[PDB]
């Protein structure tokens, strides 16, 4: 939405340099950034926002637009400073009350059945792959996730 | 219509679009004049009252004919809000002719799958819809009951999701009469599931291509359905705990095996017969050594021999490619059609009277020599056999001596008997290949039963069929209307009992029960003095004059000649005993058995590897499999023909007004409205629903769950004369589960979307150390390279390459560093690698004591069983 | 070479536990068949 120009520090202007030109997928190109992968550098850059939050700073855009135009680093990196900004994340005990509930019992492990439902088809739906990929190195005997050591997985990582 | 987006150009065949609802909430109406009224050609006619004089009441109907009926007539309307309705429960009026008429307009527009209470309906369309592409599945994953339009991946995903939360085993039911797409509804099922495996080796399509495999060999071509299912079939999925496929297995039933030898005027024979004869496959047919033209054989060509709506060329490609993907070998596959051809090559022998004595000798020996070497036999020998079997009787082996009559009927019996053989080790053999490792956890069953058939002709093996259709349609009575009528009293809840007119035992036990018709068929099979006509004659004497479904045969307008008449559930069968006694028994030849052991071919052996009457086996199987139901939760999915005469779209209103009136789905409907079609425990509605209102139940307040259920309940804003309280038990109604499990979406919605974006941002941040590394490696790579150019080749770094062999002690010391560090890794692996073994020994322990004593209760109760039923007598 | 022999005979062993396992599960579904089919006798 709104841009604002001097929202940073000159430092992190050179790390966010560092960062965009060691991760622009394409190497024709030094500069510029897919539209749909500025999302991803976003994400990948230390803060992680919703599918709704990044297409409200984004200005609601269009799939197309997303994979067709450009953008230009220092032009992304204002929403990026703003998104660091937002911090609109929970903490580790509304985490695991808010998972908590994904059980029968209340023994402390879910089943990754479930989970991985509840991850895909409950809220912003998730690709599969990603369902997988994120469980790979986690998963159980039996499928009963530990969500407390699950979730303090996530967030360390 | 703003969704939808992702159904493709199926959306129009799921739900009607927004315009149409628009228009049709301007449809006029009148809500006082609209009526149905009962018609004598057709079933119901939509009317309009113009006068109630009293009891009558006159009206005009649709047509303009102006009737009157003894109130009758207050069969009502439904506001035009209602129509093209997914869940069908819902109407305010709902009975006969507004089911009817609603299933007609959706299938007029092109609507088969419908939601009726909790069962779906589904109608054949007789026109391959594109409403099975992947996109629709891929749309379907995760779609509930409400979010998702009718389908039968809707109902296969319902299913998971039970199997998932209930952590129960799920048994998906098709049911429906003669050629009603129960197997395209099974292969939907099927092809559902393997695809969403598919999503994340070769598993997903071995089951996928499983189904032609049987389709060549059991699924021939009859008077009501050109692709009929001869054997019923229940195809099981294992799921492992993740939730990825398992594996998976396939049980099967009774075949028709005088379909293998005799025909009717208007049948065919099992597929694979005539699909080697189309001659795609030029090794096949010489191979066989086999004539091409399909009329030279006099097993596969006494009805018809082909039909307009089945190519065989390409089914028998389709057959080939099923038996390659499936694992199979290419001597299996050769030595499989080998079989058959012998098969086709026994209807050719040649049999006439030696010397006027009555015994048989062979007339032509060119086709058993055929015959003999398909199978790598002896000509002589199986000549000889046929012609003369040695029965042993006491210590000496007696030759006997039969007449043409016999030595053919023991050729048809041999055919017979080693095609089921083939059959049942083909389902052992893709049982074998698709049971692979880790077959953990629960199950889906699909159950495909063999519709309702009534031919011209009806006899043994059509007799079958329709009792196994009326076993699974009383199961459904029973697991509808018997059971929920007494959890509600076993659970203290205010009801009143619903006679509701659907229990099939009187029929059942007419025949399944001791002393039933095929009971005592079973008791005097074992007489060789008996004949049919006097079996027959004991039917009348033993069941007529007692029972109402028994009544004598009717024979109708010179049709063929039937022999008694039974009252199933879906009409009126009439049977006819000749030829019962025989088919019961399947007596066999031995020394042609032993010839059969003998043989060249190691298929022919494990066929024949040993050598119970069928009736009671039947029986036996059908049993296992009702106590199987009865122990998973099951999903109806009733199917229906809209015409007979297979035409696309037309639909006659009393033949499916009748199929409906029959399968139960009307009155399997109140009981969805009237009662409680929900129910869930205190403890896990309580621990699953805390955040529609984590007010109500502090933490660590879970002092008694009925109360807290009453307070997270009452704590709510929702209706709270809808549900019922009882022992563990809450009883919902109508949607209110639905409601409560959408508050609880949207609230873990949008902790989960939180959730997922942290999750999302973690993925994308690995993603970025991994490509990182990666540009980094490069960079090393690049970095040598660089190097490289900068020494290039002088021959001076050839020198010091040279030299580099001479001084190895750093690159020894380095080779004993990975050494000792690899010996550190080793030995940690033989640690662990130990310690998981020994923990799998222990568990091995545990698991052969409890596998013992279960197998010694087992023995036990099967001595119990003996003796109760020797007590029965 | 002798830790590769202790090595590979552990993972031998290892593996013959795992489809022995395997072979318990397939005999343990058998005999909840059994059971079921007892439940069919009753
Ligand atoms: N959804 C469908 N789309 C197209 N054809 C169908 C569909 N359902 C059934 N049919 C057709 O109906 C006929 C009978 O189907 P089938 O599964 O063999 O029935 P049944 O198993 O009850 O005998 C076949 O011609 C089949 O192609
Ligand atoms: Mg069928």
């Amino acid at each position: 939405a709104s841009k604002i120009k001097i929202e940073f520090t000159p430092e992190q202007i050179e790390e966010f340099k560092e960062a965009f030109m060691l991760f622009d997928r394409t190497p024709k190109c030094e500069m510029k950034i897919t539209y749909g992968q500025c999302g991803d550098v976003l994400r990948a850059l230390g803060q992680n926002p919703t599918q709704a939050e990044v297409l409200r700073v984004l200005g609601k855009p269009r799939q197309e637009e997303l994979n067709t135009k450009m953008m230009d680093f220092e032009t992304f990196l204002p929403m990026l400073q703003h998104i660091s900004k937002n911090k609109d994340t929970g903490t580790y005990e509304d985490f695991v009350e808010g998972l908590r509930v994904f059980d029968k019992e209340g023994n402390g492990t879910v089943m990754g059945a479930e989970l991985r439902h509840v991850l895909a088809t409950l809220g912003e739906r998730l690709t599969e792959d990603e369902v997988e990929k994120l469980m790979a190195g986690q998963e159980d005997s039996n499928g009963c996730i530990n969500y407390e050591a699950f979730v303090k997985h996530i967030m360390s990582s | 219509d703003s969704e939808m987006a992702v159904f493709g150009a199926a959306a129009p065949y799921l739900r009607k679009s927004e315009k149409e609802r628009l228009e049709a909430q301007t449809r006029p109406f009148d809500l006082k004049k609209d009526v149905f009224v009962p018609d004598d050609k057709q079933e119901f006619v939509k009317a309009k009252i113009v006068s109630r004089e009293g009891g009558k009441v006159t009206a005009e109907t649709e047509y303009g004919k102006t009737v009157t009926v003894k109130e009758d007539q207050v069969m009502q309307q439904n506001p035009p809000k209602f129509d093209k309705i997914e869940d069908m429960a819902m109407l305010t009026f709902l009975h006969e002719p507004a089911v009817l008429y609603n299933l007609k307009d959706r299938y007029g527009s092109w609507m088969i799958y419908t939601y009726s209470g909790l069962f779906c309906v589904t109608v054949n369309p007789y026109k391959w819809l594109p409403v099975y592409t992947p996109e629709v599945v891929a749309a379907y994953r995760g779609k509930k009951r409400s979010e998702a339009p009718p389908h039968i991946f809707s109902i296969s995903d319902n299913a998971y999701q039970y199997m998932l939360t209930d952590r129960e085993n799920q048994s998906i039911l098709i049911t429906g009469e003669s050629g009603a797409g129960k197997t395209v509804n099974t292969k939907r099922v099927i092809q559902y599931f393997a695809v969403i495996a598919a999503i994340g080796g070769t598993l997903e399509d071995q089951i996928i291509q499983a189904n032609p495999a049987l389709e060549a060999f059991g699924n021939a071509k009859t008077v009501r359905n050109d692709n009929s299912s001869r054997f019923g079939k229940f195809i099981r999925i294992h799921f492992g705990a993740t939730g990825k496929l398992a594996s998976a297995d396939i049980e099967t039933y009774l075949l028709e095996k005088s379909r293998v030898i005799f025909q009717l005027k208007a049948e065919r024979d099992y597929h694979i017969f005539y699909q080697i004869l189309s001659n795609k496959k030029p090794e096949l047919l010489d191979m066989l050594l086999i004539t091409n033209n399909p009329y030279d054989y006099a097993f596969i060509s006494q009805g018809e021999t082909t039909v307009a709506s089945i190519d065989d060329a390409e089914e028998l490609m389709a057959t080939d490619n099923a038996f390659d993907v499936l694992g199979f070998t290419s001597e299996e596959k050769n030595s499989m059609y080998k079989l058959t051809g012998a098969i086709m090559h026994f209807g050719n022998m040649k049999f006439k009277l030696k010397q006027r004595e009555e015994q048989a000798e062979p007339d032509g020996t060119e086709e058993a020599d055929k015959s003999a070497y398909l199978m790598g036999l002896n000509s002589a020998d199986l000549l000889k056999g046929l012609c003369h079997p040695r029965v042993k009787v006491g210590n000496e082996y007696v030759t006997k001596g039969q007449n043409v009559q016999q030595v053919i009927y023991a050729t048809g019996a041999l055919a017979k008997a080693v095609y089921e053989r083939m059959f049942n080790w083909m389902v052992t053999r893709i049982n074998a290949t698709l049971e692979t490792k880790q077959p953990r956890q629960y199950f889906i069953g699909v159950l495909d039963i063999a519709g309702f058939e009534i031919f011209d002709f009806n006899s043994f093996e059509q007799l079958c069929i329709n009792f196994t259709n009326e076993k699974l349609q009383q199961f459904f009575n029973h697991h509808m209307f018997v059971l929920e009528q007494e959890e509600y009293k076993k659970e203290g809840i205010e009801w009143t009992f619903i006679d509701f007119g659907m229990d099939l035992q009187a029929c059942i036990d007419l025949i399944e029960k001791p002393m039933g018709i095929m009971s005592i068929l079973e008791e005097e099979c074992m007489f060789p003095k008996a004949t049919d006509m006097t079996f027959k004659a004991k039917l009348f004497d033993n069941h007529l004059g007692k029972s109402a479904n028994f009544q004598k045969p009717r024979n109708i307008k010179g049709k063929p000649e039937a022999h008694f008449s039974l009252i199933h559930y879906a009409g009126i069968v009439d049977y006819n005993i000749i030829g019962w006694l025989q088919k019961n028994k399947d007596p066999l030849n031995e020394t042609v058995v032993g010839l059969y052991q003998k043989s060249s071919l190691k298929l022919l052996s494990t066929l024949f590897a040993n050598y119970q009457t069928v009736s009671a086996l039947h029986r036996e199987n059908l049993n296992k499999l009702m106590t199987n139901l009865r122990s998973t939760h099951p999903h109806f999915v009733r199917c229906i023909i809209p015409n007979e005469t297979k035409s696309p779209g037309v639909m006659d209103n009393p033949l499916v007004m009748h199929q409906l009136r029959c399968n139960g789905v009307l009155e399997g409907i109140r009981i969805c409205r009237k009662g409680f079609p929900n129910r869930i425990l205190y403890g896990d509605f309580r621990q699953r629903y805390r955040i529609l209102n984590p007010a109500a139940i502090p933490e660590g307040q879970f002092i008694d769950s009925r109360k807290g259920a009453e307070k997270l309940l009452s704590s709510l804003d929702i209706d709270h004369n809808q549900y019922k309280f009882g022992h563990t038990k809450v009883f919902f109604k109508a949607g209110l589960l639905g409601l409560l499990e959408e508050m609880r979406d949207e609230r873990l919605s949008r902790i989960i979307t939180r959730i997922q974006a942290q999750s999302r941002g973690v993925l994308a941040r690995m993603e970025y150390k991994k490509l990182l590394e990666r540009r980094d490696s490069l960079l090393v790579i690049q970095w040598n390279i660089r190097a490289f150019m900068g020494v290039k080749n002088w021959p001076w770094m050839k020198l010091y390459f040279k030299i580099k062999p001479l001084l190895k002690s750093a690159e020894r010391e380095k080779e004993m560093a990975s050494m000792k560090e690899e010996f550190t890794r080793l030995k940690e692996a033989l640690e662990k690698s130990e310690a998981r073994r020994k923990e799998l020994e222990e568990k091995m322990v545990s698991l052969l004591q409890e596998k013992n004593d279960l197998q010694l209760q087992v023995q036990a109760e099967q001595d119990n069983l003996a003796d109760a039923e020797e007590r029965c007598d």
